[PDB]
RNA sequence: CCAUAGGUUAAUGAGGCGAACCGGGGGAACUGAAACAUCUAAGUACCCCGAGGAAAAGAAAUCAACCGAGAUUCCCCCAG
RNA sequence: GAUGGGGUUAGCGCAAGCGAAGCUCUUGAUCGAAGCCCCGGUAAACGGCGGCCGUAACUAUAACGGUCCUAAGGUAGCGA
RNA sequence: UGAGCCUUGAUGUGUAGGAUAGGUGGGAGGCUUUGAAGUGUGGACGCCAGUCUGCAUGGAGCCGACCUUGAAAUACCACCCUUUAAUGUUUGAUGUUCUAACGUUGACCCGUAAUCCGGGUUGCGGACAGUGUCUGGUGGGUAGUUUGACUGGGGCGGUCU
RNA sequence: GCUUGACUGCGAGCGUGACGGCGCGAGCAGGUGCGAAAGCAGGUCAUAGUGAUCCGGUGGUUCUGAAUGGAAGGGCCAUC
RNA sequence: AGGGGCGUAGUUCAAUUGGUAGAGCACCGGUUUCCAAAACCGGGUGUUGGGAGUUCGAGUCUCUCCGCCCCUGCCA
């Protein structure tokens, strides 16, 4: 489903307004794109599905970093 | 193609940069280069354009410092009000022989004067003196009962501006041989009586520049 | 996207020069081709580290260059024997091989290579002013003194 | 090419059921407004996930007001 | 986010008041595509095919028109 | 190839006239082998009337200055205004040459007894496409509703203060 | 002819309305105008010329100002 | 509302962009031919919506007094 790898980021919903306030329900997904992200230590592309917000956040805490602790939740790669 | 007179002259102001008032009027002591006394002339570009009708200004300033300008004074009046402006000083007072004086072509004066009543008669002058900008406006304070007043508030250093349509300010705070001090203090003095003409709708920057030159100097920006 | 240089990408500049630089060009390029390392803390660091060091090594050499210059250059001067030439041509020529033996034994050790020969191949027995470098800025220098066999 | 993916064993664990209570993910309309859109109904009904005998919450980047109080939960007031 | 207006106050002032810097509230210059306006095309695209006036040897009628509305006012064929 | 300003050059005919006389002061000056006037095409533009000055030539002349004329002059200056031209400064708009993101429902290899999937190799495309947020337009495609009362039944007509 | 009473604060007592409300009013206070004054003037001979509340806008206002000083905002007055 | 726009002879529509409002067709005349009609002229048709400025002087620029417009836009 559209869940990001990094930051958990699954869609949520909310409303529709307009000029008369009216309220209709939607839903906000999360900008996630799939990108084979270079992991020096395997010298190896892996990819991850990862929302926009998640690949500002892989720069700052390292590729490795980041990998550790989604091996904390647990997953396939 | 420019010759060595004119280049000098682009060399000692370098008006691509803005000064401040002290520089600025070092530099106007410094660009009198010429055979006779020039006199400052004032170049200041104002962000109003009287393009607008109701943003026309016209005002007056007497100036202690004073000028030097010509200022010989010819006044229209009658009664009391020409021996005042005689007392006064002025070396022309007359009604109908002065006019017609005008007509004859006798225009040995550089400002007008007149009286209320006087202004029928400088009305038929309207034809000579319109063109000129001699006519007198209530507006500048040269239509007053006080005749005797404008004769002497004038002589010494009043001087007149109109906007143009262009709306640009080109009036002259004195001589070049003025000291700087004084002539900063004539300069701020005008300037002061510029902020009190400045109307209200016009939604722009009252001034858009401030410069000074002489006959053949360069402009300098004051801020 | 701070990154270290690892060469002369482009205009950045050259080996070892942290610039800003929009982050798709090393998140995507520069790392996964290895023209270049993020440049982050623990990575500059080390890089500065290793300037450093070659720049030690680079002292070292010359310091050690030194150490052999003086250790010949004051006096140290050399005596070979060859059949002399009867007062005049010393017969046959010295070459890289002995003056290479001499310094051997009396200390220093340099190559044939290493040694600079400027006065042709020294044939005339007498004074000789014979030059080496041990270093390409080290001038070393050597009085040799031809005796007979 | 190492490797890695993959593959074969061996150990553990989980599977389902069950009333309500609980947390979370989704989430109406009838109705009321004497109509009807904002609003109300209502985060109710319902669906889904998970847990326990309780759950949840919880040890101040909280309130107070120049005096002070000192986690959370629950009850009566404050107060329609 | 150009520019302008406010709030606050370091400070200056007997105080009236003024007001640095910072923060903050707002005004919205400049940039800005499609669309719309605009210019054409298209009716085996959806559709539309009227009135007025004059004019043939008795009349009549109007081809031959003219005129207005309109975009243009029904051809072949058929027709109580 | 855009739109800007910055500076510089050039541009200013209702007419009278000096006539290719913006706008407004300053201004009696002006002005200058440093090229006086000149003289020769540097002139290009333009009203073809005129204008500025490749540069060479000659060496002090040059010019506020009537009249009408808004009117007194690219004789005098700040420097600006229009017509603008070049020049300096900034965002973008397409086009292209890329690959490295991304795409491949191209080929090949492997997982593998596999027209799935994944990985690898390669080709092609490529900073597009595509997707997210925000946003303009369109949208009976699909919804939720409204669509009054009086009234010799109702509708139609009329009426509502 | 001269003028702004087309006044400000109020108002005994009445009228007419289910009410919201509408209408009439001597007199009082402060300031006016016209008259020499008595006096008259709180629009027009009278009865039609009109629209509640909410919300927002403008001016004024020592009323309020969520720790305190301001301010925002609100209130009151005038008014759209 | 806000930003662009337009109102010249009975018939419409050009312009000038401060100096200077024509053409169109209708009408009456005149030409033209042996004569008609067609054509070709003369000419009679204007306050440039309107009002006031600016101005030596503006139907022109401005302010606008409006009608008629196209775009765009807002919760008494
Ligand atoms: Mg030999
Ligand atoms: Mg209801
Ligand atoms: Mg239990
Ligand atoms: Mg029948
Ligand atoms: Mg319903
Ligand atoms: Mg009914
Ligand atoms: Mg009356």
């Amino acid at each position: 489903s559209r869940v990001c790898q990094v930051t958990g980021k699954r869609p949520v919903t909310g409303n529709n307004r307009s000029h008369a306030l009216n309220a209709t329900k939607r839903r906000f997904l999360p900008n996630l794109h799939s990108h084979r992200f270079w992991v020096e230590s395997e010298k190896r592309f892996v990819t991850l599905r990862v929302s926009a917000k998640g690949m500002r956040v892989i720069d700052k805490k390292g590729i490795d970093t980041v990998l550790a602790e989604l091996r904390a939740r647990g997953e396939k790669y | 193609k420019l010759t060595k007179r004119m280049r000098v002259i682009r060399e000692k102001v370098d008006a691509t940069k803005q000064y401040d008032i002290n520089e600025a009027i070092a530099l106007l002591k410094e660009l009198a280069t010429a055979k006779f006394v020039e006199s400052v002339d004032v170049a200041v570009n104002l962000g109003i354009d009287a393009r607008k009708s109701d943003q026309n200004v016209r005002g007056a300033t007497v100036l202690p410092h004073g000028t030097g300008r010509s200022v010989r004074v010819a006044v229209f009046t009658q009664g009391a009000n020409a021996e005042a402006a005689k007392a006064a000083g002025a070396e022309l007072v007359g009604m109908e022989d002065l006019a017609d004086q005008i007509k004859k072509g006798e225009m040995n004066f550089d400002v007008v004067i007149a009286s209320p009543d006087a202004m029928r008669v400088v009305g038929q002058l309207g034809q000579v003196l319109g063109p000129r900008g001699l006519m007198p406006n209530p507006k500048v304070g040269t239509v007053t009962p006080n005749v005797a007043e404008a004769v002497k508030n004038a002589k010494a250093g009043q001087v007149r501006y109109r906007n143009d349509k262009n709306g640009i300010i080109h009036t002259t705070i004195g001589k070049v041989d003025f000291d700087a001090d004084k002539l900063k203090e004539n300069l701020e003095a005008l300037l002061v009586a510029l902020k009190k003409a400045k109307p209200t709708q016009a939604k722009g920057v009252y001034i858009k520049k401030v410069s000074i030159s002489t006959t053949m100097g360069a402009g300098v920006a004051v801020d | 996207m701070q990154v270290i240089l690892l060469d002369k990408v482009a205009n950045l500049g050259s080996l070892g020069d942290q610039v800003n630089v929009k982050a798709g060009y090393a998140r995507n390029f520069l790392v996964p081709q290895g023209k270049a390392v993020p440049a982050t803390k623990k990575n500059i660091e080390f890089f500065e580290a290793r300037r450093a060091e070659l720049e030690a090594k680079l002292a070292e050499v010359l310091a050690a260059a030194n150490a052999r210059a003086e250790k010949i250059n004051a006096l140290e001067t050399v005596t070979i024997a060859s059949k002399a030439g009867d007062e005049g041509k010393l017969f046959g020529s010295i070459g890289t091989r002995d003056i290479a033996d001499a310094v051997t034994a009396a200390g220093v050790e340099v190559a044939k290579s290493e040694v600079r020969l400027p006065n042709g191949v020294l044939r005339t027995t007498g004074e000789h002013e014979v030059s080496f470098q041990v270093h390409s800025e080290v001038f070393a220098k050597v009085i040799v003194n031809v005796v007979a066999e």
